[PDB]
Order: C-alpha cells, then sequence, then structure tokens
C-alpha cells in the first residue's frame, strides 16, 4: 500500500491541537495501510501524544467522518523535532464547498431512510447517501499520490 | 482588521468588505462607484442611527466580531429622492417555507 | 474591482465582486451567454437563499489560503434544502 | 527474599529478551512491555484470564515472587501464549511472541552453561 506508516523506531512527540468546532477522530494508518481509530479530541482541546517519525495520520469529524485538515493538508507525518520541541498538528475545518456543507446539514437533520422523501433533484439523493468515509478518502488519496509519482 | 458588510436600499444589496479604520465617507465612495450617486446624495445607517462621514467603521460599531464574512453586518442606505432624503427602506428577503416533515 | 448583479426570483438585486461570483461555474457560464451586461437572473432562486449564497462566496474568498481558525459556515434548518438545491445548480 | 545468584540470572535472561533486536533493529519486546488498559481494550481482559507484560515480570523478579528459573519461564510462556491467543496467526505481534519465546529458551541455556 502507498499510504501507510513506515516501520520506524524514531520517537516523535506531537501536540494534537483541535482548532475546529467538531469532536475530532485521529486516524493512524498502520504499517499495512489500514486505518486505526484513536481516542477522540473534544473541540478546543489539545493533547501531547507519542508517535514515530514517518507515521501517517488523518483527522475526521468523530460523529460524521467529515474530512478535516491538519497543518492545512489531508495527511500528517511527524518529522524533525526542532531542539526537543513537540511537533504541532493544527487540526482545522476545511473551507468546504457550499454543496458539501449543505449535504452535512441535511444529513444531521434527516434519517438516511427518509432521504428519498425530500423534494430534490435525483442526483442529490445519491450525494446524500455518499456518506464521508475514511476508506473512500484513502482510495482517492492513493490515486492522487500515484499521479504525482 | 476587515469588516464584512451588506449595504441595503429597497431591493438592492451590495456585498462588500472594508477596513475597520476606514471611514463612512470612503464607504459612500464605494457606493458611488457602484450606484452612480455622489456621497452627499447618500445617508448611511447602523440600524435606526444615521452615521457621520468622518467617523470610522469601528466607531459606528462595525468590528470583526459582528461584521463576519459568513454573517455580514447590515448598513442601511437612503438616497435623496424628489429633492429630499427618502425614509430608510429595506425590503425584507423572502421567507423559508414550512420545514419538511422528515426534517422535523 | 468589477461588480456583477445577481437577481433573485422575487426581484432582489445582490451586487457582489465579479471574483466572488466567478466561484460558480454556472454564474461564469451565464455571464458569457444569456438584461444588462453583468446582470444574471435566477428564476428559481429566492432572495433568502441567494443572500446566503453571496455570504458563502465572501466566506470562501476570505478563508481560502489563510492561516486562521476557520469558523463553521452556518446554515439554519429551514433554509437547508433550498440552499442545497441552489448550491447544486450553481456547483458551489 | 531469593539468593543473590538467582536474582542476577533472572534479570540477565529477562534483559536479553527485552533488549532483543531482530535483523531490522526493531525491539520485538516494545509492545509487550505494557498491557493495553482495561478501559481501551476490555475484550482482552474478558478473553485472557491471566494477563501479564514485561513490566509485571520485572516487578515479580524484584519482589522475589519467582523462586526459580522455572517460575520465571512460566510467566514468559504465559505472556507469549496470551499474545498467541488474543491475536491472529500471521499478525506482526503474534510472530514477535514466537521469536521472544525462542530468545527466552536460548538465554536460559546460556546462563545454565
Ligand atoms: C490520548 C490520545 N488522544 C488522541 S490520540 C491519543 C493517543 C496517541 C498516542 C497513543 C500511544 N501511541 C501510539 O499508539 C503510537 C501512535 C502511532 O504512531 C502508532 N503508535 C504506536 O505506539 C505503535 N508502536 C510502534 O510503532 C513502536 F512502539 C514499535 C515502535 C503501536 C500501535 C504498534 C503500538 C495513544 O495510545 C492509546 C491507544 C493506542 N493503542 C496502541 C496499541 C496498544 C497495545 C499495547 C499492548 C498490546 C496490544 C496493543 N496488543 C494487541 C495488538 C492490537 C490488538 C491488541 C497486545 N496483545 C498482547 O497480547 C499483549 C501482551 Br501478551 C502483553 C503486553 C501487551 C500486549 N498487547 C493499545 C493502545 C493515544
Amino acid at each position: 500500500p502507498v499510504l501507510r506508516s513506515v516501520n520506524s523506531r524514531e520517537p516523535s512527540q506531537v501536540i494534537f491541537c483541535n482548532r475546529s468546532p467538531r469532536v475530532v477522530l485521529p486516524v493512524w494508518l498502520n504499517f499495512d495501510g489500514e486505518p486505526q481509530p484513536y481516542p477522540t479530541l473534544p473541540p478546543g482541546t489539545g493533547r501531547r501524544i507519542h508517535s514515530y517519525r514517518g507515521h501517517l495520520w488523518l483527522f475526521r469529524d468523530a460523529g460524521t467522518h467529515d474530512g478535516l485538515l491538519v497543518n492545512q493538508t489531508e495527511l500528517f507525518v511527524p518529522s524533525l523535532n526542532v531542539d526537543g520541541q513537540p511537533i504541532f498538528a493544527n487540526i482545522t475545518l476545511p473551507v468546504y464547498t457550499l454543496k458539501e456543507r449543505c449535504l452535512q446539514v441535511v444529513r444531521s437533520l434527516v434519517k438516511p431512510e427518509n432521504y428519498r422523501r425530500l423534494d430534490i433533484v435525483r442526483s442529490l439523493y445519491e450525494d446524500l447517501e455518499d456518506h464521508p468515509n475514511v476508506q473512500k478518502d484513502l482510495e482517492r488519496l492513493t490515486q492522487e499520490r500515484i499521479a504525482h509519482q | 482588521m476587515d469588516v464584512f458588510l451588506m449595504i441595503r436600499r429597497h431591493k438592492t444589496t451590495i456585498f462588500t468588505d472594508a477596513k475597520e479604520s476606514s471611514t463612512v465617507f470612503e464607504l459612500k465612495r464605494i457606493v458611488e462607484g457602484i450606484l452612480k450617486r455622489p456621497p452627499d446624495e447618500q445617508r448611511l445607517y447602523k440600524d435606526d442611527q444615521l452615521l457621520d462621514d468622518g467617523k470610522t467603521l469601528g466607531e459606528c460599531g462595525f468590528t470583526s466580531q459582528t461584521a463576519r464574512p459568513q454573517a455580514p453586518a447590515t448598513v442601511g442606505l437612503a438616497f435623496r429622492a424628489d429633492d429630499t432624503f427618502e425614509a430608510l427602506c429595506i425590503e425584507p428577503f423572502s421567507s423559508p417555507p414550512e420545514l419538511p416533515d422528515v426534517m422535523k | 474591482m468589477m461588480y456583477v448583479k445577481l437577481i433573485s426570483s422575487d426581484g432582489h438585486e445582490f451586487i457582489v465582486k465579479r471574483e466572488h461570483a466567478l466561484t460558480s461555474g454556472t454564474i461564469k457560464a451565464m455571464l458569457s451567454g444569456p438584461n444588462e451586461t453583468n446582470e444574471v437572473n435566477f428564476r428559481e432562486i429566492p432572495s433568502h437563499v441567494l443572500s446566503k449564497v453571496c455570504m458563502y462566496f465572501t466566506y470562501k474568498v476570505r478563508y481560502t489560503n489563510s492561516s486562521t481558525e476557520i469558523p463553521e459556515f452556518p446554515i439554519a434548518p429551514e433554509i437547508a434544502l433550498e440552499l442545497l438545491m441552489a448550491a447544486n445548480f450553481l456547483d458551489c | 527474599p531469593n539468593p543473590p545468584k538467582l536474582t542476577k540470572q533472572m534479570n540477565a535472561i529477562i534483559d536479553t529478551v527485552i533488549n532483543y533486536k531482530d535483523s531490522s533493529g526493531r525491539q520485538l519486546s516494545e509492545v509487550f512491555i505494557q498491557l493495553p488498559s482495561r478501559k481501551e481494550l476490555p475484550e482482552y481482559y474478558e478473553l485472557i484470564r491471566k494477563p501479564v507484560d514485561f513490566k509485571k515480570i520485572k516487578e515479580r523478579i524484584r519482589n522475589h515472587k519467582y523462586r526459580s528459573l522455572g517460575d520465571l519461564e512460566k510467566d514468559v510462556m504465559l505472556l507469549c501464549h496470551n499474545a498467541q491467543t488474543f491475536n491472529l496467526e500471521g499478525s506482526q505481534i503474534y510472530e514477535d511472541s514466537i521469536v521472544l519465546q525462542s530468545v527466552f529458551k536460548s538465554a536460559r541455556q546460556k546462563i545454565a552453561k
């Protein structure tokens, strides 16, 4: 797998800093590229955590799995600890498209079973049902990384 | 510091940004460039109160906390109509329909 | 700066920076082929929805490429479906 | 309290197992040092009736709970069997416990010579 943690033995202290209004789910990509859910971060909180250089992390809304950014990007990799200092992983909301933001709100208000009882254009039902998922986003990111290489 | 504004007259709304340190007159100059009416032919309001030309936007009450891009502050605009300033009039936007039952 | 006029189904006129309106591919397509030069009319987008769309163009322009904590774009339950319909049409 | 020669042997064997590094330089004992908490992984405590880790083993040498090399062997064999019970065959951790079990046997032979 292209997106996976490197089996490194280099310890790396990180500050997971939740600068978003959501409950954050940190996701560690294991050595076999499989996503591993870690303890959640309430909004406006930070935790000093133990990781390794070369380890791959993703951040999602814990409740919905909506995508979040870390240091203005999708993946976080602990790197060089300058003069002992822990690495800061600033977790924030992306500037979502209006469509994706609307989908989020409609999803929070309607049960999936009731999506097709809404009076909207047919393709919007498909978008409502295309729930945000770690595995889905990984597949897209894998293609994105392969195209660069 | 940037302030995000809705300048409203009747059925017209101008969406614009400005500096907190910028003045009412500079904002009247932005209105002139768009609606082709000189500053003296305009009256600007923050709710019921008429804003003075010299006063900064921050002095009027427009701060980053209240004039947000996703929630702009309303600046009322009145023009001199039939040789005299018309009463301040802003037409309301439409009303959202009854919320769907599956959304209830 | 250039300005464009976006007109709601109920005749409300929203004057926004050309740059903000070009966020939408649909708006771009209707500013390059249809009454005036930089005026676009939306026959099915009401003023309570169009106003929120203009707020969204502002929010997007301000918060894209910025080192600041990004606030949530708020959307009231009552405008949620109609805002979804327009955002879909507009591709925003 | 145990005789001083016995305590030295126990620590020498356990240090060999813990400081064991494979071909890649990876310390196989690393994940086995500390058990997962009962809060984070309650299934582990529902499945494994006698949980042990290398910190618990070190503490049992130190407090003279093991009165022989056989007593120490039983706990290392229990840690490895636990690892082999909870985790799937072929997983890194399952495989690491197989190697640690072998390293223990060799280290006990060396000290007995
Ligand atoms: C607080 C907070 N808020 C937001 S994020 C957060 C937070 C942040 C950090 C931590 C701790 N840090 C890590 O988990 C880091 C992160 C990422 O970089 C990978 N990682 C590791 O440490 C990995 N290790 C290594 O790469 C190396 F050490 C070899 C170099 C490892 C997962 C494979 C262990 C945290 O940890 C809490 C949850 C993390 N889990 C890590 C694995 C743990 C574990 C520990 C001991 C185990 C074990 C599993 N398993 C299995 C394997 C998985 C299923 C259970 C197992 N089976 C056994 O049978 C056994 C026995 Br016999 C004896 C002793 C331990 C044993 N263990 C359980 C907790 C919470």
